[PDB]
């Protein structure tokens, strides 16, 4: 008779590495790190995102008449602009803190569009010919921002004092838009507005703003040797906005109640597809089914992702050194 | 490995063996067979399901990387942003792949140690009844039934 | 007859936890984190903070009428200033660089007051009636900060060029504000500082400013539909400052010679009360007296403190295995 | 024990032996008694003082947030610092927590083989002039005194 | 007869720590930490560094005329700027955000200088009596900027109305300067650029410039109590520059087509020599050569080099611990 | 050591063997001498050759400084680049010191480990011929010529 203490073997061929030594393989293990993925964007918390399509955030929230699809109220678990949007700033300017402006639109969930000066309020001026070649909405045609207003002399009389108002009674920050647009020389800047100092003003109880035209042939942008500087701002509950001008301005025309977070939204540049999927992590590369710790995906993501991490394995030992006969 | 027995004087592991990590292998009257000693073997799976849990549960934290744009006067910043997040992004792979390498190692030795363990407890009570071959194996010079090779993986061998 | 070896044991009832086994009673063990706070504010080396009570660090600064208790000299080794702050920026209006400049007082250890510009510096103008009820004191309904001083053209003529210098040829820094008002139409501006386009410029060795009003209608905040954007710098030792101004100034009255720290420096918004006592390590927290490594109590810290982390036991076994019988 | 020694084949510990963390419990008939073998004990201690030494000087540095505040036009580099200060946070709570653990475990293990070394050392001073029970007591055929039994662990036990 | 079992043992002197042990002298260890520098600046990738001598970067790439050593074209692989340069800004004024202009810089490999507007570019208006005593070359003792030009009314006319254009056809982004000029009062202004308001204004595809002079005395630097508004831009490829003034312009002369290096890009201030040696690896405090894993000499870095680090030594054991006897 | 070899009851190492890291030193008739194991020194040398090339490759990364300045009214952003900077200076501080000790010792016991395994290699091969004189040496059975040396070396000498 006779005894035996030994040890566990199997079919395994998986193997792990060591400090002390590479390739080993071991009866049991486990891998910690995802390195699949599908190649889309999906609904988070069953909530789906924005496609700007062929519009970039500007043109979007600007109200570029390429972008009316988007036009209007949305709702988004994160916002998808894609690398080669075309329709931004038609108009040749500059907006003016561009990259908080995207910042602060990627903290938020929810807009509801509204009139918030009806072209009503600018009296003895022309409201509805301020239209542009630059800003087609096809090809060929004149159009403009649908958020915005380019007001113009009416055919005759001088650009009078004009005024407006709004009381944000809500309880909702409202986001807008206004400008100042500078001709290329004195003889456009007479054709539109007609003589005189000029200025465009605005005034909350917490932001102050006068500028005046500043009149200089620029090189052709969309056929403008024209200018505008954009403006954005965040009238909030509670606060009031004065608009006075005696010419050269971009009125606010629709703009934005804004519905904040709380925080972890997304903006990703990608030209991959939105599918009618869900998931509950969804990076810029794709989306993650997983139960696993690690993943060499993407480190940016929306919704519970696995930590970032460049290795290519992370395989744990569990079992022991496999020893087959 | 480090205490010798996995791949030592053990030269081998039991195909056979498809019940568990460690055990034994008895041979007598009745017959031979594989039996599995269980309370060291999943002792070890509580404490290796442990290991692994707990790297789990220290590793469940995530460094967030950002979607932010900066202007053409926001180089510094922006760099700044990029130093970072792929600063963090080194420590979190080093801190990964150092750990797995170091657990593995130190996952074999555990199991060298158990496998160890199981073979001297065997020979503290088999005295000189048996003859150890050297071979991870005893030889009995009295012999060994069922209620006796029992009693030895039970705890029970009274002589 | 006969001899034995075993290992120790005792009535020890303190657990660790390893990667293997967790809740592991043994017979020494160390904790390294300290997890208890003196819920308060106490002296670091043997020097008061600077309690600012109802006021904020723009009121005290600039000089808010309601935070003369503040007036004068102040030295500390660390501020603190109180969530509910009623006295503030009493006459509305922006504080330009409000961030950078809460960074530098922080970085500060001492100031002391003095008279830069006496009234008597600015000639042909109306030093006296620069007073609003947007800044009451507790002895008049309308002022203005003790550091400042609203200038109005004499109540006959016309604003003539007004001009001020001040050479700092002292040792330390100076710690100095002014404003530039903004009326909410043309009529003020004229009332107050005339006809004409209006300037405020100011210019050091290192330093020039120039700024124009931009009257522009706004609501009303406390009472104001006028606006004062107020600005800040640091004459350093050897330089000169030129105040140069046909209108719209306000001037600086009242300054700080200023003592930078090499060191930490801290601000602490926070409830927390102010006792006699002394510390070596005070956080926005509490006090931590402990020789612990660790600690789980506040990130934010003057002094010499144990590193934060977010664990809540970090107890090290020093002993063995507990096995009594 | 991953060296069978605590919570193995010496499967308890002695409330008795207070002076120290490894010793012997000698039983003649001048009579009984603990006693802690001070020198291996001293070796520990120093070893483990030194580790802990080691441990709270590595982690001797801070990372110190700030109050520094950010305007609305600002929500990108007050993010930056969030990230920044969250990150270094999270970073060294994986430290902490993690070397603890790891070092608890090499702690327990270093006990576990200290008093398995020796048990061996005495088992081959005294070999055959003793039989072993194998539950770490040893087993004299002859008369062991005390200036015997201080022969043993003086470790000038004469054979 | 007898066999016994040991180990190894030499003449080892080498210590190294353990968690339980400090001091243990083993057999063989290796060594991961560098700390040995060759105090000197090398070539990297076979490619010579740019010492800008007495200049700073300021007063090279303005072309101040102290720094003509360094006019022209210039290829790096890194830049060396010496910690007392005396040559930077010499007409006083403040260069517009200077701090991304030398991480702009910083991030280049090469310059081109190029004429961008000859004088004549500038109708009615005098191109060569703008030279101050402020700005000395090394032959007279009245220069100016290399790269920029002084405008004035001229030994005739009132100042009109000038125009300059330049198109981008290149395939390089093109690096330049310009700026305004403050007067320090009404009569200096007048001198130079006749009555009447004044503006400087410039404009590409992506980028537009409006700003008027702001006319204060300021302190005496070098003589001069007026000051310089500096101004850098890059003109991109296929972009296009208007430039237009009828007053206050300091013109853009010459520029740099340049060459970003798509690298790490690094500019050392130092104070070390550059010889005629060559390096994979250079820190700011020197040359490192090893192979070796760790470095404590310097954080900053161009090239390939070792993980700094706070580290004496980072000895690590590969044999045994040594008992020789 | 933990393993009790190497400065244990093997009390000293020998200098005379300068082929390798564990060995043995025979003594026969034809003479003395010592030779050494080339086969668990080989094994510890590419086990060995591997944790530095293993460490060495998982240190293969920088965080990088970087010479950019920052404005008077820059001092937030600036101190951010600081505390970053120096923020992952200190964690890679605290992972390069931190990883040497904790390996070195490990290294250590590794050794010890080794030279342990080796004896008990021996020892069972031989138990009752020769017997051990506690020494980690075995004074023997028989005469034993060389081959009837390396006969053991060799692993296949029977008894
Ligand atoms: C480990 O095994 C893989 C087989 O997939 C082989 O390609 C690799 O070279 C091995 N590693 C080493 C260090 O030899
Ligand atoms: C806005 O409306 C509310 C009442 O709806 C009123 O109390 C408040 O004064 C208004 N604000 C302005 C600026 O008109
Ligand atoms: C620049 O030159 C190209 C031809 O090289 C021409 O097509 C383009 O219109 C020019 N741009 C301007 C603004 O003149
Ligand atoms: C040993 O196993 C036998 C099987 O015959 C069982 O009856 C007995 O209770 C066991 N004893 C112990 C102490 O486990
Ligand atoms: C460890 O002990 C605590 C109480 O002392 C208990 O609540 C806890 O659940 C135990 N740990 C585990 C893993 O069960
Ligand atoms: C270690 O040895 C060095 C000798 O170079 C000595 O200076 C140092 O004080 C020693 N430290 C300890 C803790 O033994
Ligand atoms: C300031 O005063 C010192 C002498 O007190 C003088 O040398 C310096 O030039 C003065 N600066 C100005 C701008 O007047």
């Amino acid at each position: 008779d006779k005894i035996c203490i030994g040890y566990h073997a199997n079919n395994s061929t998986t193997q792990v590495d060591t400090l002390l030594e590479k390739n080993v393989t071991v009866t049991h293990s486990v891998e910690l790190l995802e390195n699949q993925k599908e190649k889309r964007f999906c609904k988070i918390m069953n909530k789906a995102p924005l496609d700007l399509k062929d519009c970039t955030i500007e043109g979007w929230i600007l109200g570029n008449p390429k972008c009316d699809l988007l036009l209007g109220d949305q709702s988004w678990s994160y916002i998808v602009e894609r690398p080669n949007a075309q329709n931004g700033i038609c108009y040749p300017g500059v907006l003016n803190e561009l990259e908080e402006l995207k910042a602060f639109i990627g903290s938020g969930e929810r807009v509801e569009r509204f009139e918030m000066f009806p072209k009503s309020t600018w009296a003895g001026v022309d409201t509805s010919r301020g239209v542009t070649n630059a800003c087609p909405s096809y090809t060929l045609d004149s159009s403009f921002y649908r958020n915005l207003v380019w007001l113009v002399k009416t055919d005759s009389a001088t650009y009078p004092v004009i005024k407006g108002t709004y009381n944000n009674t809500g309880t909702q920050p409202i986001l807008y838009f206004w400008g100042v647009h500078h001709p290329p020389d004195t003889t456009v800047q007479d054709n539109l507005y007609g003589s005189g100092d000029k200025y465009v003003r605005m005034g909350t109880e917490s932001m102050n703003f006068a500028k005046s035209p500043e009149i200089a042939a620029r090189p052709a942008v969309n056929g403008q040797r024209s200018r505008i500087d954009y403006y954005w701002s965040v009238l909030r509950p509670g606060e009031t906005l004065n608009v006075e001008s005696n010419g050269n301005l971009i009125a606010p025309w629709y703009a934005y109640k804004f519905v904040s977070t709380n925080k972890k939204g997304a903006v990703f540049k990608s030209d991959l597809p939105i599918e009618n999927c869900d998931a509950t992590c969804q990076t810029i590369a794709g989306v993650l089914k997983t139960n696993k710790t690690f993943q060499n995906v993407s480190p940016l993501w929306i919704g519970e992702c696995p930590k970032y991490v460049k290795s290519e394995s992370l395989r744990l030992a569990t079992g022991l050194r496999n020893v087959p006969q | 490995g480090i205490f010798g027995a996995i791949a030592g004087f053990i030269e081998g592991g039991w195909t056979g063996m498809i019940d568990g990590w460690y055990g034994y292998h008895h041979e007598n009257s009745q017959g031979s067979g594989y039996a599995a000693d269980r309370e060291s073997t999943q002792k070890a799976i509580d404490g290796i399901t442990n290991k692994v849990n707990s790297i789990i549960n220290k590793m469940n934290t995530q460094f967030e990387a950002v979607d932010h744009e900066f202007s053409n006067l926001e180089r510094r910043i922006g760099n700044l942003n990029k130093r970072m997040e792929d600063g963090f992004l080194d420590v979190w792979t080093y801190n990964a792949e150092l750990l797995v390498l170091l657990e593995n190692e130190r996952t074999l030795d555990l199991h060298d140690a158990n496998v160890k363990n199981l073979y001297e407890k065997v020979k503290s009570q088999l005295r000189d009844n048996a003859n150890d071959l050297g071979n991870g194996c005893f030889e009995f010079w009295h012999k060994c039934d069922n209620e006796c090779m029992e009693s030895v993986k039970n705890g029970t061998y009274d002589y």
